[PDB]
Parts: structure tokens; C-alpha cells; sequence
């Protein structure tokens, strides 16, 4: 019925968008190997009533055109795969990955999911595994009931300590995942993530050549959110939002006045 | 210019108005029944996921 | 009558008025925006006599675009950029021709190609970052290089360019923060950006939009009442027509 | 009755039955697996006056081929079918679909209904059932009286925990069901919804294959509706339904000069 | 009523969670064959608007 009245919707709905990115950041500020997401604001597309340039009633090129907009929208949400804080833990079965790469897990349908997490530990069988749902890692590594203790090499590599015996025996090697957009890939939730046609062909290699990060053991990688930027963030997407609702209310008032005088 | 689309139980691509929706083919579209994931490009392309 | 319809040119004028009033406000979170204001203009003059002259209303002329450069925002991201100045990034749309944008939220495709982070447009010249690279450097004349491990040194994989207009409001926005070049825009001026006028690339830094919040809400003041006020001499010229033809 | 008032009652009756769906999403707010509803609008057919009896097209730009309109209608009150946020609850008994998928219980009369609402609970027989009007989930699942905790799988297994016996046992299976057209679903209350020709055929399969959704326990899916996007509509549909009511007035005074005056 | 409500509620219950498992630990100091409990924290799904790729 009145233009300013859908323009600004547009604009609630922006925020309601970005104020759910923002508050899932929140909710995920001690999550490990968390990437903070960040929403994408862009124009809708400008009613092209007079031609900017075009010529005019008397042959004069327009400098500037009347080219209505039709508000704004989040169009994409970009999370930012910087490297967060590390954490340091006794435990000797989670691990942390320095640089760029992602541990690689089984999925019960059978595919690959890809995480940053490194909190890991061992099933009935003695299998690495995820401590959340339990998922085996990718290669899967096998821990000798007769170990007394485990160690993960910097490139990987798994050996444990038997009692009786000297020089370590090796029992796997762990391999990591790096994407050359890894800001491409599909959060499924679990700290999983599956490629997608954007993210690129899946580089599997020892965790510490071709560009690969390398596997620090007992340690765990915190979130990259930044609580402060959430909460100014929480500011300025609130008053927005309030003042989106004074064009509504105003285009609802001049309605009303509308008929009851005309 | 009503762009209010809907799919039947066959894939077929209707409006709000029930008009069946012409494709490349100057033939109406016929979208595989079993999607995923309907991802309309800006052009008028559209990506199905099966 | 005549006084009915000078005011409906007064009631669309200011509707059209709210109406960027809204997108200015509804795209106060849009990175690289720039508010536009409605120009208003009187209509022509009639002389009925013949030297009595009778206005047709008021009408939106055009919208103009303020092409300030709005407050920077810090940001982690190594891919996101600002540029410190004036200038435009260039984009290759799907049709071919070449886009022009103020928006720096850009990423990488599956190849690597620098692309925007929305719509997946190529930025041009094209950039593709290797998979060895593990971080990415922008330069203040857009030279972006990358940290090779085993190798000191960073490799230079391209260089970004951008392009200033003379006139950036008579660009024609198509909406997703691009523009395209029109009659009254300008010439493309291409060349290193942060010399000859063209702004400086400003990794890890995007630009704000420059909408003021507290001057649309004050416009909104004004353009409500004006369009309250242009109903009521409609409405008085309503009840002096149906008093006539009631007591006549 | 003369042409324009009928023309306008019917445009009154069309937000009336739009009122009529935003208040039922209003009161919906809160129903867990909830999907809005919006009433969709289109014209109704245009009626040629000038030419000799029903004759159409030629000239539609001179008094010969003027056409009059004859209002408008709402067509069909379309769900929206996407999907809602999380409730993370402490109860064991209420589950989620997270992607396409439909909870199947047993219809009193015999035949099944798909639901998204995942709050069961567990009747005196120990199967699981509604914890509102409690129709038994298909396939039926019994729970031991001396189990201790009841896990669901991400993939509809159902283990319990029977003290003195180690690892859990499997006492049943979930499946879920997923529609070519859910929005040809037939809604029958209670958060219920039936097959219809327009949907297509039921898809059951295990949830987390071939495309179904998984399911998660002790989560509920939120209601999809937004309460700010509903009262945007409220201010339209009421400044829309005033103005019809203007016209409808004016039809009338005008006719009341009429038989008055001459 | 707003999708930023429920996001944040799970967050407050995820760190009631963390807080009861920490008090745990604390009152459990002195305990001979003790051992401390760490809570794993994971994301919840996320709604595919449109898709990446």
C-alpha cells in the first residue's frame, strides 16, 4: 500500500538476520574450534524510473538519475577462519591443529566431515574417536590395549609406549584436510563440516608440508569470537532495528490520517 | 509478474495462479521429483539439489 | 478542479520522498553504502490570463547519491578490504561487462580466485592464491602477496586495480553494492590504487555506510507532516465542491 | 446489487480472511514444529461490457473493449514450510528433525499422521506416545519398566540402560517420513498433518540417509513464524480493508443523491 | 518469538551446564581417586537459507 512501508520490513528482516548471527556467536563463546560468522548486507535492486545519463526533455545527459531502492537483506554469512587462542590441557587425547587444516572423521552415512575440534578420545575397541558423538577419525588409529601412555607426533604421527620393550612402537598416522576456502564449506553443526562445490577439491598430506598446519598434542584451539564486538554489535543491530519500526509506525499513521480525511 | 511458484507432487513448476511455468524449451518446467535443495540463480537458472 | 490534483503531486512527491527515506535507513548496516537525498523541484507555470501565474504541484526530480566516504570498521578477516579514498573495486559480471563496487567483503572460490562474498562475482584483475599460501598481504597499492613456507620472501601473485569516476553519483546502482558505468558517470579511470587521485587498499578493514540515523528521522518529521498537510486541502476542496452542488 | 459495491466486498472479504491467517500465527507463536501460514491474493476475472454480449480482445484501448474487473480473492493460505530453531530442553522424551522429515503416530481411526512436533512421552503401557492428545508413535516403540536412561541415536535407534547389564540395548527404531510437496500437506490441528493428492507419496526411511533428516533428542523445533513480519502485515491488511470501506461509502452517497435529488 | 531468543537460551543453558560441572570439581578437591570432568561444548545445526557452493 505505501513503498516506505515494505522498504522498511526489508530492513527488520536484515536485522533479525544479523542479530541471530550475533547471538549465535555469543551462545558459542567457549565452543572449541568455533569460527565466528559475520552477515553480509547488500541493496535490493534500484527502480530505474529516470535513466542516470540518459537523455532528458531537452537533450541534457542527467547526472544523477531517480533510481528508487527497495531496502536491504543479508545475503551471505561469512565466518572468518582466523586461528584462535590455544588452551593448554592435561589430557593427552585432544589435540590442536597450528596453521591451516581440519581433522577428518567418519560420518554415520559414510562421507568425510571435516573439524576443527580436537577434543578426541577412545571407544570400546581402543579407535580414536570424537569425544561428542563419537565418530572415528580419518585414518582410523588403533591404541593398544598394553600402552601406557600416547604420544602424537608434530606431523602426526601416533605411537605409544609399551612396558618391556624400548623405541616406541608406532600404531598410525593422522592426516589433516586443508580447503582453499574453507569459509565454503557447510556447518552441519557437531564442529562438522562437509565440503561444498565452493569450498574445492579436498588437499590430504602429512600435517606440516604443502601449506599443512601441524598436530600439537594436549592442547585445544578456543573460539575466535570476540565478546566485546558482539555486545557493540548487539547495539547498533537493536537501534536499527528500533528505528526501521519509526518509519512503519509513521506510514501507518499517515494512513490513518489519509482516510480519515480523504 | 507473479512470482508466487510452488511445486505439485509431480516436480511441475505452478504460480500462486496455478499457470504452469514455461522453461528453455518454450516447454513447461518438469523439475526431478526427488530435490533437496531448490537454489534459484539471479538469471532464472535453476539449481536442484537431487 | 485543478487544486486536487496540485496537491496529488504534493502527496506522490513526498511519498516518493519516504521512500528513500527508508532505504537510507534500512541500509544502515550495508558495508560501502552511500545515502541519497530526494531533490524536489516545482512544476511549470500556466498565465490564465494574459501575467497571473498558477503553480502544478512539486515532483521528484531525482535522488541523489552522497558519495562521502563513511567511518572504518576493524575487522580480522584478511580478505575484507577498504579502499582509503576514492575509488571503485571492479568486478566481472556474468554478462561481461565490467562492475563497479565500494563493498570490500571479498573471499575466494574453489580455485582460488579472488570473488565477492556474496553474489561469487570475479574481482578483476583476477588474483589466485595458491594452496601452499598460508597468509594473504594487501598492500597499500594493492600488491597482494602470500607467505610461502620453505621459501623467504613473499611472492607477489598479482596486483589489484581500481578505477575513480568524475561524477560517482551518475553511476546506476543495480543493487548487490554494484554500479555500472552510464553517460553521466564518467570515463573508467583505471591505474595503480593510492596514485593519481584513486584511493589505497586497506586490508583487514571495511568501510561504513554514511547514513545519518538522526537526520532521516528528523526528514521523516518533516515529510509526514507535509503529506498530512497536502490531504487537508484536498479534503476542504472535497466539502467545497459538495456544499455547492447541495446548495445549488 | 450495483457493480461497485460488490466490487469492493470482496475485496473487504479478502482481508478478512488474510486477518484471519495473521492471528492464527500470532497464536501460534509459541507450538513447537509450528509452520505460518500466508494468504495468497489474486484477481478475479475481468468482464467485457461494450461489446455484444460476452465478446473480448480487439481494441482494450477505446470504450469498445473496456474491461472491468471484478475484485479480488484469496486463492490459498500457503504454509511455509521452513525450518524453525532449537529448543534445547531437559527431558529425555522430546525430539527434533533437523533438515525434511515428518514424526509418523497412529490416528485414532486407523490411518497415519505426520507431524513435526517431536514432545512425546510415555503412555501406561510404556509406549511412546504424544504428550498431548497421546496417539502411539509408528513404528511403535515399548521402553523396558527396568530401564534407566533412554538414549535415541542420531539415526532413530533406541537403546536403554539396564542396570547389571553392560552396553545398551536396542528396543526399537525410529523412521521418518519426508513429502515431495509438504505444503499440500492438509492440516488437521494438533499439530498434525495428512497426506493429500497434492503432497505425493509418503517416504519413509531411516532418518540420516538418503537425504532424511536426523533426529535429536531432547531438542524442539521452534515455531517459524515472526511476530514483527505478522504485525507489518496487520497494518497493511487493516489500512487496505479501511480503504475498501471508503469506496463503499462513496458508492452509497452517491446513489442516495440519486434517488434524493431527482 | 525471535530466533536470537532461542539461540541465547541455549547458550545460557549450555553455560549452566559448564558452571555445574566446574562447581563439581571444587567440591570434589579433597576426594582420594577423584578425577576432574571437563564439558565439550558443540555448535547446534545450522538452517540452510542458501546454499554455499
Amino acid at each position: 500500500m505505501h513503498p516506505a512501508l515494505w522498504v522498511s520490513k526489508t530492513g527488520l528482516d536484515a536485522q533479525q538476520t544479523n542479530i541471530a548471527t550475533i547471538s549465535n556467536n555469543l551462545a558459542n563463546a567457549s565452543t572449541v574450534g568455533y569460527k565466528k560468522s559475520r552477515a553480509v548486507f547488500e541493496d535490493l535492486f534500484y527502480q530505474n524510473i529516470n535513466q542516470p545519463g540518459g537523455q532528458s526533455s531537452q537533450n541534457t545527459e542527467l547526472p544523477s538519475g531517480l533510481m528508487l531502492g527497495a531496502g536491504s537483506k543479508v545475503v551471505a554469512t561469512q565466518k572468518v577462519h582466523t586461528h584462535g587462542n590455544a588452551q593448554t590441557t592435561t589430557n593427552a587425547l585432544d589435540m590442536m591443529v597450528e596453521g591451516d587444516g581440519f581433522f577428518q572423521v567418519t560420518l554415520p552415512d559414510g562421507n568425510i566431515g571435516y573439524t576443527r575440534n580436537g577434543q578426541f578420545t577412545l571407544n570400546g575397541e581402543g579407535t580414536l574417536v570424537t569425544s561428542g558423538s563419537g565418530y572415528p577419525v580419518e585414518p582410523e588409529i588403533v591404541i593398544p590395549e598394553d600402552a601406557i601412555s600416547i604420544t602424537v607426533g608434530t606431523d602426526g604421527e601416533v605411537s605409544v609406549r609399551v612396558r618391556g620393550q624400548q623405541d616406541n612402537q608406532v600404531v598410525g598416522q593422522l592426516t589433516i584436510t586443508d580447503f582453499v576456502n574453507p569459509g565454503g564449506l557447510e556447518p552441519i553443526g557437531q564442529n562438522l563440516y562437509l565440503p561444498t562445490g565452493a569450498s574445492g577439491d579436498p588437499q590430504e598430506g602429512v600435517p606440516g608440508l604443502d601449506g599443512l598446519g601441524e598436530i600439537r598434542q594436549s592442547m585445544l584451539e578456543a573460539s575466535n569470537v570476540n565478546v566485546t564486538e558482539e555486545l557493540v554489535n548487539m547495539i547498533e543491530a537493536q537501534r536499527v532495528y528500533e528505528m526501521n519500526s519509526k518509519v512503519i509506525s509513521s506510514v501507518d499513521k499517515m494512513m490513518s490520517f489519509v482516510n480519515q480525511q480523504l | 509478474r507473479n512470482g508466487n511458484l510452488k511445486v505439485d507432487q509431480n516436480g511441475m513448476l505452478t504460480n500462486a495462479s496455478g499457470h504452469l511455468v514455461l522453461g528453455e524449451n518454450d516447454a513447461p518446467i518438469t523439475l526431478p521429483i526427488p530435490l533437496s535443495k531448490i537454489e534459484i540463480g539471479r538469471d532464472g537458472t535453476i539449481s536442484v539439489l537431487p
